[PDB]
DNA sequence: GCATCCGTGAGTCGAGGAGCACAATTTAACACTTTTGTCAAG
DNA sequence: CTTGACAAAAGTGTTAAATTGTGCTATACTGGGAGCTCACGGATGC
């Protein structure tokens, strides 16, 4: 007991009896005329129908508050023929709490069958709860249809939904997770009929226009959900995945350390150069600033023309080729 | 600036935000096309940082110029990529979530402080059950409801909405009951159905109208889709609508004036309410709550009676108050993070301590525990809601990476899955809670979101472990990485992979000195590669270290000068050489290379022993000390042939082994002919005709006159060793035949082989005089007699010449031992005739037995025990005949050399080979009655193999099930005793253990010496804490305990002038965190006193730990780790002996009833009650003292504690651990052990806390209260009464003051949960603490004591002090 | 792993080898200049090719990887000095 | 007990095929495992 | 007494891995300037 | 070192085409389903 939360969700849902038609007419009944009192009440008293929506459902769940209050008087502050449609305002949202807690077993019969797709049986029933929600809101009992002839609609919906947005780690969009469930039931019923696994060629002819052996390659390939870094290998529970994989972010010592050879060795090699084709090249190539500067920015800093320091920087530059072609300490590093 | 203490601590919310850079707010990654992470998600930029360094998401600003800004485009910082290991985020729940740390660890952190049990506490939390905050005038079942209540589900609905119930009526009947009229409990509403609550009965869906024109009973049916729109009795005019419908056609109209009454109801709803018709237009509305005298609806004329939610019915025009209170009971965190916030902990610390002196001891010791944590979070200044979370902690997604791999495929932790379900569940919970969604709803959702965070925190602790959907592996959480073998602290902190390090195939080099080792070229070129790179620079080999690396890349593209090269990089470096397990400290050993051609590691043969380490397919790991200190260090400390005395005992370690052994016994042992062997004559002269006759031997044993001489030592007289072995080269005599050779002017009687060896020493030791003092001439060289010449000449010389000794030994063991021949064959296996005879013998014997037992004379258990004695005596009979055999006929035979010499085998393995196997047990442990007469030379039979293997399979499955036992005994001893460091020379104390030389042997009843080894084992070493005067020597206060010290005192106690030696031990040490230098003694390894810095304590615990895993490996499978880990674990013996609580006469009152024993004093009388299966060890008319045994058995530690006192017990455990390893041959010094027990007592109990904070029953160590009894002492105070306390290894370790080194060992669950709520603070005092932060330990060379020394040349210092002083 | 050219794994108990021997410095070096301290590993490499000895090390990768996934668990883990004032070991990269 | 066939030699793959394993989905744990498992009984005369 | 949590040696070589319609949004392709480097002499 | 041409790469706009996110669908359907030589002593809890 209260160690499955799957068996204490069920034990709370069948606390509520199931509703019989009569009920559930009556129900529907006012949810629709509580809907349209609110809009009859906003359209006369001013505010907006989301703001005097709130306020009745705040005071029917009971328990802004400080403007809730001054909402909730002022309209009651209405007269009688008014005060009546706050009246099937809040019989409305007490019969649309109703309605819904009495649904709560066609959510769970609904969502048992989506279970192994990524989500959690809780999961399910939660999605499948929103869409129950979303159902009541726009059920007309008009119509004269029961509420489980259009609730299954929405039900089914939001699960199909959250499915497709919340089962893989990498999120996919749901327009391509169609794409993927497509692709896969196709090449499902190709591998049942020619006894074999189908091939791209076989499962992009079956799918139709517009789709190739790239596609459908591309399209698997999207379709790799990613791998667990603690799964074992072996029997021996001292190896992981996380344990074959280098880290090729962070500069390796060698790495570090040419980096400041090259440096000392530039810096060395620029030295011999002039005080101020020195600073040109280094100021042109990034090496004091850190990004590159372009001949008319490093021109303000000399107050020197574009074209004068492209000569002076190649100058300096053909220097360097000059002394690294007479010491050669220069090109290993290359 | 530098990290000396570390503090744990609760988070609050508000220091959580503080951590994160921004909100977490979607459960996206990354995106599935650009692989881009998506904002706002578990990797955003904007929130832990950006991918590359300095470089915002949109690619606007790509350089470091921008240094510490954020992109306006993207919100990027620019700053360094590795920021995002660092840089947090947090989640904002919805609704607040409790830590499961301070809920699921028994003890319950909150459950204490709030007085709820653990069921009632996971009730609430887990949505089960509701609890009252405000209870507002709630009366359940005529009792008014409290707060702290916890009410159920159907408890809260009808406190909170009142009593109601509806019962569907049958079709067609028409129930007796109107519209609004009340009913009673159990009346019936219709025919067929009975209300079971008093209340108003009210028409639900009134089937059919009947409405009574005025002109008429016109009856109207109500299907489903029509609703009726009018009262019952209510005047209806003419055209006024009565039932409404969908379609307008069906809509029921009334024709003329009439009344319309209602019938038929599908249903009665009977609901315990107040009804109140209403004049005009009602203040109030539907849902609304109110109470007594409160105007209801008719602007004050209608006014309410009762508290209740108030619902108006339209048609009816009457108000319903259905009666209810407006109870405020909420589930989960949020009630208990309520409840939390309103304690008043300096409240709730003065009621406890008025509790405290209930005299029920159970309300003392829970008021103490309850007390304990309520002061931790006064002390430590954190507060208790903080334990609810409201905004959960991020880790920064370096450290739970979504990495691309080698291929395309994608790689994350599960830590992105957990942190994706809180997220997934924490949104739908606010969209839930935006849409007005029911309580069922909100309740299911709070649960999952409660539930999210436990699994993120702590996965699979309560409930179900959650798994990747696909797969059955449980999802690992923050508590799992954290925790365990695998985990952070012991697979990465405390220990490490790391570079410059190989690994090989070793095998064995005769060739190499005691410091030097065999390394391969190929792995010298990598270990060394930097060094050599740079070494290849300075020479001509390549231009620079890059174009050096290049050339080292391909094999075929090194040239011959880089092996030179690598020749001079490793000149005068060392490397550390290491085999698995490092079950000692002589695991890791420092040798100099040697660069061989091959891939093999050569080792030496002496320091295989040390590292247990032979050359069947053994492996080594090879590290390369780097710096100055870590090349000092290791040549210096950690050199091979520096360490050559165990540690444990303070033999040697590194001594001649095997084959070594061989040789030498080969060459020293004498020959002992049996041709002459008796002969008695008048002249030498004589004697030498008769072995030039053939008729005596050279070596016979004969008289010449009055003395026992041989021909050898007449015929054979050499004036110098250097003649002797001239005749040996040329074949005259043989290095056994014993001649008269003069050697320092002594006109020696020996073999030139001893004589041999004599030069052998004395040229290695370079001094002919202490060579000849430290060798025993007259004995062949066992393993024994060499193991103490190198402790000898240890004393003598030092290190480097003992080491010297130890080659030069080395060189001549292994070049006799080949040229000697010694080889096995079938027939050197030689079966006795004693055999044949013996086993005739037991068959007569045990048909004797079979006849006996076929008359009656005895049972079956009696008949098997007299079997099993009778081939026990044979087996022994029939090892002695087989020893006696090779002694007297075969001297030579190279099973009884290789015994003998203590090179290889033991005589319960030659028996095997040349008697008889002997018997076996069956796999219940039961002997079979037949045993394996055959050996193996003669080959076993189909069914003696097939019964000699139960034993082997049993033999072998030990070996592997008992080294977990005791490689976690080791990690036990480690960390309990890893702080322990010599850290000054003197503590000053004036205590000591007395060492007692004699023990009361009980079979005898009476005092025997006890054995030299325990005697050694116990004092050698010691600092006399009194002078002791023996045999007209005297050993002054404060003197060492050297071997020689010890032979003298063993000598004078067999004189009978002292009984019992005080010395100072750690057990009297007073020293804090540690022991002193004059408290422990030597440093074992080098037989002098210890140095100051020593980590005595890993020390110990290897010492202590090693034979036990060794031996195991290899007994120790009963009485071996079984009785050290309890003993160590001070558990209490399941057939635990009896002993007196006070000292008295004993009066056994034995009877046939039941047994009894009966400690007569004074005044008092003790009555023990024994079983009848007692073994007493004492009988009537003996004086017993208090915990001195009544009954054989195991004496339990703690009644022994308690009964005679701290000094008792330690005695007691030192000596029975003692016992153990004495049994398997396994010299331990008393130290170790003392080290152990030492921190086993360190803790004490409050029973009185006087003048003090401290409570009563407060567990803390013994320092910490001696310093708090002084201090209020000094201020003139109440001292604190304490009492001593015994608890194990394990409760010891994990009740250290350090967080850290506790965590890093067990229990990391609670310990940081303990921790973090008292605010604990590490000091760094141990090794681990400092190990986990990567510091300078606090022993060796990071010791204070020797951190500080400077060096300085005469010159410079002459200098400094000249231009200071000068002014 | 051969296969990975990985390192030497020097487990608990070859630290306490070297605890037992006294070779503290030889201690520190593997575990922060030979295996995770990053600035330490990348700086003794440098200097030893420059014929430098190796400069002193620094706190490990490890250490800094235990405080934030102690911080993960609401635990607030702060290093300390002699005088109680927070120690900042992640270079300021991670204040905000 | 889907295991990597051990072929260094004939003999290696003959020994794969005829050993018998306590472990495996639905047989004993490796640690889990006590000494009257890993015995040698009576009865294995002649079958193992 | 029992219900539950926690513990059970160290290295190593391989082996391993439901549909469509609609609005909303971002990604590409096309032009037209911009700035930005290259000769051109003087 | 300047001035003036010259490509032209880089930068700013435009509509278009994918690409992505979102709401809807009306017979009636109203409490899941998976797993089963449990490993065994020891310590702290009601
Ligand atoms: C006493 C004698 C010299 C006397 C003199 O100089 N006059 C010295 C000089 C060279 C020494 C030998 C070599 O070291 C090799 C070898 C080393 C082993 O460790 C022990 C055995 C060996 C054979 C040694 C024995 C002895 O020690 C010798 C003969
Ligand atoms: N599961 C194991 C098996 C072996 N070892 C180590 O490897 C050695 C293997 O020893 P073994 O070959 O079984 O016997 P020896 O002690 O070598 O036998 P002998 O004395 O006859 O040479 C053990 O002692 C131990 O050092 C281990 O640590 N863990
Ligand atoms: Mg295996
Ligand atoms: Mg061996
Ligand atoms: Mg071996
Ligand atoms: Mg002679
Ligand atoms: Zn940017
Ligand atoms: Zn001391």
């Amino acid at each position: 007991s209260t160690s499955d939360p799957v068996r204490q969700y069920l034990h709370e849902i069948g606390q509520v009896p199931l509703l019989t038609l009569e009920e559930e007419v009556e129900l529907a009944r006012k949810v629709e005329e509580g809907m349209e009192a609110i809009k009859k009440l906003s359209e006369i008293t001013g505010l907006d129908p989301d703001l005097i929506r709130e306020v009745v459902r705040a005071k029917i769940l009971g328990s802004d508050p400080k403007t809730v209050e001054e909402i909730d008087q002022k309209l009651k502050s209405l007269p009688k023929e008014h005060k009546r449609y706050l009246h099937i305002a809040r019989e409305g949202e007490a019969a649309r709490q109703h309605l819904i807690e009495a649904n709560l077993r066609l959510v769970v019969s609904i969502a048992k069958k989506y279970t192994g797709r990524g989500l959690s049986f809780l999961d399910l029933i939660q999605e499948g709860n929103q869409g129950l929600i979303r159902a009541v809101e726009k059920f007309e009992y008009k119509r004269r249809f029961k509420f489980s002839t259009y609730a299954t609609w929405w039900i089914r919906q939001a699960i199909n939904r959250a499915i497709a947005d919340q089962a893989r780690t990498i999120r996919i969009p749901v327009h391509m997770v169609e794409t993927i469930n497509k692709l896969s039931r196709t090449a499902r019923q190709l591998q049942q009929e020619l006894g074999r696994e189908p091939t791209y060629e076989e499962i992009a002819e079956a799918m139709g226009p517009g789709w190739d052996a790239k596609r459908v390659e591309e399209t698997l390939k999207i379709a790799q959900e990613p791998v667990s870094l603690e799964t074992p290998i072996g029997d021996e529970k001292d190896s992981f995945y996380g344990d074959f994989i280098p880290d090729e972010h962070l500069p390796s010592p060698v790495d570090a350390a040419t980096q400041s050879l090259l440096s000392e060795e530039l810096e060395k090699a620029l030295s011999k150069l002039s005080e101020r084709e020195a600073m040109v090249l280094k100021l042109r190539k990034g090496l004091i600033d850190g990004r590159e500067h372009t001949l008319e920015e490093v021109g303000a800093f000399f107050g020197v023309t574009r074209e004068r320091i492209r000569q002076i920087e190649n100058k300096a530059l053909r220097k360097l080729k000059y002394h690294e072609s007479r010491t050669r300490k220069l090109r290993d590093f290359l | 600036k530098e990290v000396r203490k570390v503090r744990i601590a609760l988070a609050s919310p508000e220091k959580i935000r503080s951590w994160s850079y921004g909100e977490v707010e979607k459960p996206e990654t990354i995106n599935y096309r650009t692989l881009k992470p998506e904002r706002d998600g578990l990797f955003d930029e904007r929130i832990f940082g950006p991918i590359k360094d300095y470089e915002c998401a949109c690619g606007k600003y790509k350089r470091q110029r921008f240094e510490g800004k954020v992109c306006e485009r993207c919100g990027v910082e620019v700053t360094k990529s590795i920021v995002r290991r660092y840089r947090m985020g947090h989640i904002e729940l919805a609704t607040p979530a409790a830590h499961i740390w301070f809920v699921k660890d028994v003890p319950s952190k909150i459950g204490t402080l709030l007085d709820l049990s653990a069921t009632e506490l996971e009730q609430v939390l887990y949505f089960s059950k509701y609890i009252v905050l405000d209870p507002k005038g709630a009366i359940l079942n005529g009792v008014p409801v409290e707060k702290r209540q916890l009410l159920t589900d159907e408890e809260y609905r009808e406190l909170r909405y009142g009593k109601q119930e509806t019962y569907p009526l049958p079709p067609g009947v028409d129930a007796l009951v109107k519209d609004g009229e009340e009913v009673v409990k159990g009346q019936e509403l219709a025919p067929g159905v009975v209300s079971r609550l008093d209340g108003v009965a009210l028409y639900r869906f009134p089937r059919r109208v009947r409405v009574e024109y005025v002109k008429e009973p016109k009856d109207y049916r109500v299907q489903p889709h029509m609703n009726v729109v009018v009262p019952e009795g209510a005047r209806v005019e003419a055209g006024d609508k009565i039932v409404a419908a969908i379609d307008p056609e069906e809509e029921v109209i009334a024709e003329a004036e009439g009344v319309v009454h209602l019938h038929e109801p599908a249903s009665i709803l009977v609901v315990k309410a107040r009804v109140y018709p209403f004049e005009d237009d009602v203040e109030v509305s539907t849902g609304d709550r109110v109470a007594p005298g409160d105007v209801l609806a008719d602007g004050g004329k209608v006014k309410s009676d009762v508290y209740g939610r108030v619902e108006v019915d339209l048609v009816r025009n009457v108000v319903r108050v259905v009666e209810s209170y407006d109870i405020d009971a909420r589930m989960g965190a949020e009630a208990i993070q309520q409840l939390l916030k309103e304690l008043d902990l300096e409240a709730l610390e003065k009621e406890l301590l008025e509790e405290m002196k209930h005299p029920s001891r159970a309300r003392r010791a829970k008021a103490r525990k309850r007390l304990e944590v309520v002061r931790a979070f006064l002390d430590s200044g954190n507060r208790p809601e903080w334990m609810i979370l409201e905004a959960v902690p991020v880790l920064p997604p370096d450290l739970r990476p979504m990495v691309q791999v080698d291929g395309g495929r994608f790689a994350t932790s599960d830590l992105n899955d957990l942190y994706r379900r809180l997220i997934n569940r924490n949104n739908r919970l606010k969209k839930l809670l935006a849409q007005g969604a029911p309580e069922i709803i909100i309740r299911n959702e709070k649960r999952m979101l409660q539930e999210a965070v436990d699994a993120l925190l702590d996965n699979g602790r309560r409930g179900a472990p959650v798994t990747n959907p696909g797969s059955d592996r449980p999802l690992r959480s923050l508590t799992d990485i954290l925790s365990g073998k695998q985990g952070r602290f012991r697979q990465n902190l405390l220990g490490k992979r790391v570079d410059y390090s190989g690994r090989s195939v070793i095998v064995v080099g005769p060739q190499l000195k005691l410091h030097q080792c065999g390394l391969p070229k190929r792995m010298a070129l990598e270990l060394f590669k930097p060094f050599l790179l740079k070494k290849m620079e300075e020479k001509g080999i390549a231009p620079n270290v890059k174009a050096a690396r290049r050339m080292l890349e391909r094999q075929r593209d090194i040239k011959d000068e880089v092996w030179d090269a690598l020749e001079e990089v490793i000149h005068g470096k060392v490397v550390l050489l290491n085999r698995a397990p490092t079950l000692h400290r002589l695991g890791i050993q420092a040798f100099q290379p040697v660069l061989v051609e091959g891939q093999s590691i050569q080792l030496h043969p002496l320091v295989c022993e040390a590292f247990n380490a032979d050359f069947d397919g053994d492996q080594m790991a090879v590290h390369v000390p780097l710096s100055s200190f870590a090349q000092a260090e290791a040549r210096i400390q950690m050199l091979s042939a520096h360490n050559l005395l165990s540690p444990a005992s303070g033999e040697p370690l590194a001594k001649p082994s095997r084959d070594i052994i061989l040789g030498l016994y080969y060459i020293t042992q004498v020959r002992k002919e049996k041709k002459g062997a008796g002969l008695e004559f008048a002249t030498p002269e004589e004697a030498l005709a008769a072995h030039e006759r053939g008729e005596v031997a050279l070596n016979a044993p004969i008289k010449v006159a009055g003395r026992e001489t041989s021909v050898g030592r007449l015929k054979y007289v050499f004036a110098n060793p250097d003649e002797a072995l001239l005749a040996v080269a040329h074949g005259i005599v043989d290095l056994q035949d014993v001649v008269t050779v003069r050697y320092m002017g002594k006109r020696l009687e020996t073999s030139p082989g001893r004589i041999l060896f004599a030069r052998i020493v004395a040229e290695a030791v370079e001094d002919e005089k202490v060579a000849w003092e430290l060798i025993q001439l007259d004995v062949p060289q066992e393993k024994n007699s060499l193991k103490d010449l190198v402790y000898q000449a240890f004393l003598r010389l030092g290190m480097e010449k003992t080491a010297r000794l130890l080659d030069a030994l080395k060189y001549y063991g292994f070049t006799f031992s080949t040229t000697s021949g010694i080889t096995i064959g079938i027939d050197d296996a030689v079966i006795p005739e004693e055999k044949k005879q013996y086993l005739e013998e037991a068959d007569r014997k045990l048909l004797q037995i079979e006849q006996a037992y076929e008359m009656g004379f005895l049972t079956d258990r009696e008949r098997y025990d007299q079997i099993l004695q009778l081939w026990t005596e044979t087996t022994e009979k029939v090892t002695q005949a087989v020893f006696k055999n090779f002694e007297e006929n075969y001297p030579f035979n190279p099973l009884y050399v290789m015994a003998q010499s203590g090179a290889r085998g033991n005589p319960q393995q030659i028996r095997q080979l040349c008697g008889l196997r002997g018997l076996m047990q069956k796999p219940s442990g039961e002997t079979f009655e037949v045993p394996v007469r055959s050996s193996f030379r003669e080959g076993l039979t189909v069914l003696e193999y097939f019964i000699s293997s139960h034993g082997a399979r049993k033999g072998g499955a030990d070996t592997a099930l008992r080294t977990a036992d005791s490689g976690y005994l080791t990690r036990k001893l480690v960390d309990v005793t890893h702080e322990i460091v010599v850290r000054e020379a003197d503590c000053g104390t004036t205590n000591y253990i007395s060492v007692p030389l004699f023990q009361p042997d009980e079979v005898t009843r009476s005092l025997r010496l006890r054995k030299r080894a325990d005697i050694e084992a116990g004092l050698y070493g010691r600092v006399l804490a009194r002078e002791v005067e023996v045999l007209g020597v005297r050993l002054e206060e404060g003197r060492y305990l050297s071997m020689d010290d010890v032979h003298l005192l063993i000598k004078a106690a067999e004189a009978g002038e002292i009984q019992e030696v005080p010395v100072r031990s750690p057990l009297t040490c007073q020293t804090r965190y540690g022991v002193c230098q004059k408290c422990y003694g030597y440093d074992l390894s080098m037989a002098r006193p210890v140095s100051i810095g020593e980590a005595v304590g890993i020390v110990a615990a290897q010492s202590i730990g090693e034979p036990g895993t060794q031996l195991t490996m290899r007994a120790d499978i009963t009485q071996g780790l079984p009785r050290v880990i309890e003993l160590f674990e001070a558990r209490r013996p399941k057939a635990k002996a009896v002993i007196s609580e006070i000292d008295g006469v004993v009066r056994i009152e034995e009877t046939e009833e039941k047994l009894s024993v009966f400690v007569e004093s004074e005044g008092f009388s003790k009555e023990y009650k024994l079983p009848k299966e007692a073994r007493l060890l004492v009988k009537d008319g003996d004086y017993v003292e208090a915990g001195q045994p009544l009954t054989r058995g195991a004496i339990d530690p703690h009644q022994l504690l308690e009964a005679k006192g701290p000094e008792a017990v330690e005695r007691y455990l030192v000596e029975e651990i003692q016992k153990v390893y004495r049994a398997q041959g396994v010299k331990l010094h008393d130290k170790h052990i003392e080290i152990v027990v030492r921190q086993m007592m360190k803790y004490v109990e409050v029973t009185d806390p006087g003048d003090s904070r401290l409570l009563e029953g407060q567990v803390l160590e013994k320092w910490d209260v001696e310093a708090l009894n002084e201090r209020l002492i000094a201020e003139g105070k109440t001292p604190v009464a304490w009492k001593p306390l015994l608890m194990g290894v394990t409760k010891s370790a994990l009740s250290t003051k350090s967080w850290l080194s506790a965590a890093s060992f067990q229990n990391t669950t609670h310990v940081l949960t303990e921790a973090a709520i008292a605010g604990k603070k590490d000091e760094l005092i141990g090794l681990k603490e400092n190990v986990i932060l990567g510091r300078l330990i606090p022993a060796g060379t990071g010791s204070d004591f020797v951190r500080f020394t400077q060096v300085v040349d005469q010159k410079t210092l002459k200098a400094i002090e000249e231009a200071r002083k000068e002014a | 792993g051969k296969a990975q050219f990985g390192g030497q794994r020097f487990g608990e108990m070859e630290v306490w080898a070297l605890e037992a021997y006294g070779a503290a410095h030889t201690l520190q070096e593997m575990l922060t200049l030979k295996s995770d301290d990053i600035e330490g590993r990348n700086a003794a490499y440098e200097a030893i090719i420059k014929g430098e000895d190796v400069p002193e090390p620094s706190v490990p990768e490890s250490f800094r990887v235990l405080v934030k996934e102690l911080q993960a668990l609401a635990l607030d883990v702060q290093t300390l000095d002699e005088k109680d004032n927070p120690v900042d070991i992640f270079e300021g990269l991670a204040s905000k | 007990l889907s295991q990597f066939k051990d072929e260094t030699n004939p003999l290696s793959s003959l020994r794969h095929k005829r050993r018998i394993s306590a472990l495996g989905p639905g047989g004993l744990t490796r640690e889990r495992a006590g000494f009257d498992v890993r015995d040698v009984h009576r009865t294995h005369y002649g079958r193992i």
